[PDB]
């Protein structure tokens, strides 16, 4: 849950200050957080949804990492970023519905689809970022 | 063997461990910890210099004027290499700075003043003079320098000095004034400096036996972790740094004291297990009893092996088995992560197929290799004892234990391989096979095997005491490291001979050897100082890299930065590297984010670049081809001049990008077709006085040599500079003609001298005192070793 | 019309994070972006108003860098900021007031005042940063 | 007042940015202004309280600085940094308290309590943080 909303605050901050012409040190501290996040969830396979009408969607990342040399970000780090973050954020979107949807009796403060389950571990605690809202 | 030699040579020629294996201690005990560096100028990149001004008609006035000209004026041609200039000068400031800055010791008197006095710079006190002495700088200002006057607070130790900067160059000054590296030293800082396990051990006593006053200062070693992982997939430079550990924990260990006496115990191990009755040989099973060369040696291999991570390989002949009886208890003591996985299934095999299988009645296993379970291993599923396998599940599982201490990673044992109880159930295991009748084997061979088993198997607090003690080597030099201990697997192993475990078993006395505490604390000094010179060169390399690619220098070639860089760590053979390794050093070091130190002085030269550039009255960044007479510039600096303020409304062809392509196609067609641009460069000119030349119109004739040679680095233009001084100067004053000029030189005039925005107080401390070794201050002694303890307060040598 | 919101998001940043006795950790990235703005702005002349009552304004940029070189932000540095700032600030409002009163019926999503449509520029976009309202 | 702001905003971010697991260039630049603020705090005394039913409360602060060396913060970096946030949330807590219930007819915008009247000093104006509230 809590790295739910580290992937969710890291992709509103990447679509917010990755834009095009900004200054590198706007944005030298959220690439290394996004780049920590493509290396924590490089080789990991995910499946969202299968309840109801909810189709399921199988979920691979095999992203590179992004570029740290540059002064003012150029069109071309801001379309393979959009490209990235696109992909995440249609995963994020998948693994919330996925979440909203199931309840439990027994339990119902963990987590009970299998992403965010796989998601609850420690090899995933390095994504973790500011909870701020 | 000579295709032995060979292919290891062919494996050996791609790790930087350089061949004499003992000189690297040198090459490590030689870092020195980065010296503390204090300041005698106040970096003036900028000066004052009179310049004579010409007052808008030609005529040189009767006074000059003060201005800001940069001293030193090395700027080269073209936009590459000025740039290329402004890293060289980032580099020069790298290297040039400063730690701690004392004002006091730079304040020198103010020679005007109706008190005393006291700027901050000889250069400053000769700028105040100068300013003082002339007729016309401002009545409040003239009266100002002889009244100003420096603040020195003996308590609170603050120093304020006045100094008459440029804003850029104070700038500077002030980021090396307020960020310093320097902060307080007292007794409760370097009781924290030393470890923990030396801090709450009572086998050494610490304490403080010398006095810190509040001027008493340091500069910490920046003990921050790795930040490149050099251990998963740098596997050749990981070599190295395992091969430098490993000798650097070698000289660190005790020797051993007060062994057996070395024939006593030859002929005892050659009269229990008898070889002229059997026949191998009679020999070279008894290579084994050497004093120092063997068992001294073994005990410094197997510490420093397992201080610095490197894996060892066993060295053995089969059908000497006492070499396997005492490998037997070199499986039970060391985990088995840190022999090479073919030469511990091998001796670990050996010990099976000749001792433990032979012993049950079983028949011999066969490995297959292709399985991840060892011999013991399969043996234990395989033999019911309850004595034998409670020793087999030891040797199964023994393996370090990761936990981070203070920060670091430890590789640590368990805690019956720790206060040595394992052994207990070794010699239980041990002389359960001396009571055992072998099935099928010869019965001399047998009765040498037993007795020779039975050699082992009577050392039982012998042994205890011994990996008590080895435990306890390892144990106080594991506190002292400052680094990972990462444990992986290394190309080259550092060979172990059985014959020397089989010495340190049979030759250990009761004498317990510890380090001292000055062997103990320079073991800590090494390590500290490789890891701050580790760090330090880091930061220095992404500073380094991250300002060159942001410079837009793209024929820097970083490899060259990262050789120039593995040459610093003072351990790696650069020319060594293979190339994946080293473009993979490249793109890590490129993920790294600067220090904050090396990105705050790149902010401070990035940012002036262009004040520094446009200032430099060697070069000029452009030229106007307007091909219509516009009319020369009045300028105070100059007289008519043809200088340009903005290149507005033409074309700015960049020529760097212009001698890159070199397609030309454009400035060959508007130097034909005769259209307007502006050249944007940083091209030198020549400064030219005379009216006939400009009548002559020159300018339009140094532009021809672009299309002649298609090269725009001979573009050498003209810049306009007449006067009164020019002594062509009477067609401008006598003749009713308008001054114009078809191209022009764009360039800044240079900043002049104002005192109110130049005069700054400085501030800084008053006598501090820097100290680099932090460990002289700890007064040491130890407990006397007959006395000495373990972790669980025994007496470690219980034998006595 | 993002570089007008880039704008205006470093001078809120900038009254709110640039005062007196800050640690200059927690603006060392906001002076640089402000900084790139002021370089980017200078040499320009802008015209705003011209329609009903606004009346017609001519802004002029001509303003020294910021100070890298403090360790906490003297008094000294917050007032030149305090002028910058209200200059600006003077500038991007009376440039929303001349945007938020034209319209058009052909490309309304276009930008009509011509201070905006000369901040469109690419010359501009290097003001640009986060875009997080 | 600005100070109390200051406290408040940092604790708040401290809460927020000082996980488990989280890089530390995330929170590089908090970290040297929480260190800023014990090192200004330390060795002042505080009494909050004392009028009505609200209790006198005596503050002391003696407080070691937080660790500037890891990559990701690990439990140990967030159980002390839980340490001393809670702390600073008790007293801040007790001031504000202690802030909201006293009144003057004379001057109303001057502080009225003691501790606020003791945080109003230049000693403690390198406590000062954003002011973005």
């Amino acid at each position: 849950m809590d790295v739910l909303y580290s992937l969710s605050k890291t992709l509103k901050d990447a679509r917010d200050k990755i834009v095009e012409g900004t200054l590198y040190s706007n944005v030298s501290d959220l690439i290394q957080q996004f780049n920590q996040m493509i290396i924590t969830m490089n080789g990991n396979e995910f499946q969202t949804g299968g309840i109801g009408n909810l189709p399921i969607r199988n979920w691979n990342f095999n992203f590179g990492l992004l570029g740290t040399t540059l002064l003012n970000l150029d069109a071309n780090y801001v379309e393979t970023a959009r490209n990235t973050i696109d992909y995440f954020v249609d995963f994020v979107d998948n693994v919330c519905m996925d979440e909203m949807v199931r309840e439990s009796q027994r339990n119902g403060i963990a987590p009970q689809s299998d992403s965010l389950r796989k998601l609850s571990a420690i090899k995933f605690k390095r994504i973790n970022f500011d909870n701020s809202s | 063997e000579h295709q032995k030699e060979v292919q290891y040579e062919i494996l050996q020629k791609t790790i930087p461990t350089f061949e004499p294996k003992e000189s690297i201690l040198k090459k490590l005990e030689d870092i020195k910890p980065e010296q503390a560096k204090k300041q005698t100028k106040l970096f003036r990149i900028f000066e004052p210099k009179q310049l004579p001004i010409y007052r808008a008609n030609g005529e040189r006035e009767l006074r000059n004027r003060w201005y800001w000209k940069l001293k030193r004026d090395t700027l080269p041609d073209g936009d590459y290499d000025v740039r290329e200039y402004f890293l060289n000068l980032y580099d020069q400031v790298l290297m040039e700075m400063p730690d701690y800055l004392l004002l006091k010791d730079m304040a020198v008197e103010n020679k005007n003043s109706r008190d005393a006095g006291k700027v901050v710079d000889s250069e400053t006190a000769a700028i105040c003079d100068a300013i003082f002495q002339d007729e016309e700088t401002e009545g409040a200002v003239r009266r100002f320098i002889a009244e100003m006057r420096q603040r020195v607070q003996a308590d609170r130790n603050v120093v304020n000095y006045p100094s008459i900067l440029h804003p850029i160059d104070h700038a500077f000054n002030e980021y090396f004034l307020q960020h310093q590296l320097v902060e307080p030293l007292n007794n409760d800082i370097i009781f924290n400096y030393i470890p923990e396990r030396i801090r709450n051990d009572v086998n050494y006593i610490l304490n403080m036996d010398r006095n810190l006053p509040s001027t008493a200062r340091y500069i910490r070693p920046n003990l921050l972790q790795d930040r490149l992982n050099l251990h998963d997939n740098f596997e050749s430079l990981w070599d190295t740094i395992t091969t430098s550990n490993y000798i650097l924990a070698r000289s660190v260990v005790p020797d051993l004291k007060e062994l057996v006496s070395t024939e006593a115990q030859i002929q005892k191990m050659s009269q229990d297990l008898q070889l002229e009755a059997l026949t191998i040989q009679s020999e070279t099973q008894f290579l084994t009893g050497i004093n120092s060369q063997a068992a001294n040696d073994c005990f410094k291999t197997l510490i420093a092996a397992m201080l610095s991570q490197r894996t060892m390989s066993l060295d053995f002949v089969t059908t000497n088995y006492m070499s396997l009886i005492s490998g037997m208890w070199l499986l039970t003591v060391i985990p088995n992560d840190m022999f090479i996985r073919e030469s511990l299934v091998a001796c670990q095999l050996a010990i099976i197929n000749t001792i433990v299988y032979p012993a049950f009645g079983m028949q011999r296993m066969h490995y297959r290799n292709g399985d991840p379970q060892t011999p013991f291993q399969i043996a234990e599923q395989q033999i019911q004892n309850f004595q034998v396998a409670n020793w087999l599940h030891f040797v199964n599982y023994n393996q370090f234990r990761q936990v981070v201490i203070d920060g670091v990673l430890n590789q640590v044992l368990n805690d019956n391989i720790r206060n040595g109880h394992v052994v207990n159930q070794l010699m239980e295991a041990l002389m359960q096979l001396s009571r055992q009748q072998f099935p099928t084997m010869p019965v001399d061979y047998k009765r040498s095997i037993q007795r020779g088993i039975l050699l082992l198997s009577n050392r039982l607090g012998q042994l205890v005491d011994l990996t008590r003690l080895l435990s306890y080597n390892y144990e106080t030099l594991m506190a002292c490291i400052t680094m990972n201990m990462q444990h992986v697997q290394t190309l080259t192993t550092e060979k172990l001979q059985l014959t020397s475990v089989t010495s340190l078993c049979m030759l250990i006395g009761n004498a317990t050897v510890i380090p001292s505490p000055q062997t103990l604390f320079h073991y800590y000094n090494v390590n500290v100082n490789f890891h701050s010179n580790y760090n330090e060169r880091i930061n220095d390399a992404v500073a380094i890299i991250t300002a060159a690619n942001r410079l837009n220098l793209y024929q820097k070639k970083m490899k060259s930065i990262v050789e120039d860089f593995l040459k610093r760590l003072q351990i790696f053979d650069v020319a060594r590297v293979p190339d994946d390794q080293m473009y993979r050093l490249r793109d890590r070091l490129r993920l790294l984010p600067v220090e904050i130190r090396r990105l705050d002085i790149f902010n401070l030269i990035a940012m002036n670049m262009e004040q520094i550039e446009r200032a430099s009255d060697k070069i000029a960044q452009g030229v106007i081809i307007a091909y219509r007479d516009m009319q020369l510039e009045r300028d105070e600096m100059y007289g008519y001049v043809n200088i340009a303020r903005n290149l507005d409304g033409f074309q700015q062809i960049n020529l760097e990008e212009l001698m890159r392509s070199g397609d030309y196609a454009q400035i060959t067609n508007m130097l034909l077709n005769n259209q307007p641009v502006a050249l944007v460069g940083a091209l030198p000119f020549i400064t030219d006085s005379s009216v006939i030349s400009l009548i002559a119109k020159l300018d339009a004739t140094v532009f021809a040599q672009i299309v002649k040679l298609r090269k725009v680095d001979t573009l050498k233009p003209i810049l306009y500079k007449i006067n009164s001084d020019s002594n062509d100067f009477y067609l401008v004053a006598n003749y009713d003609w308008i001054p114009t000029s078809t191209t022009k030189v764009y360039k800044q005039v240079p900043q002049q001298f104002d005192f109110r925005a130049s005069m700054h107080m400085l501030t800084s401390n008053l006598t501090f005192t820097v100290y680099s070794d932090l460990l002289a201050f700890v007064s040491a002694d130890t407990v006397e070793p007959i006395n000495a303890v373990a972790f669980d307060n025994m007496r470690i040598m219980n034998e006595l």
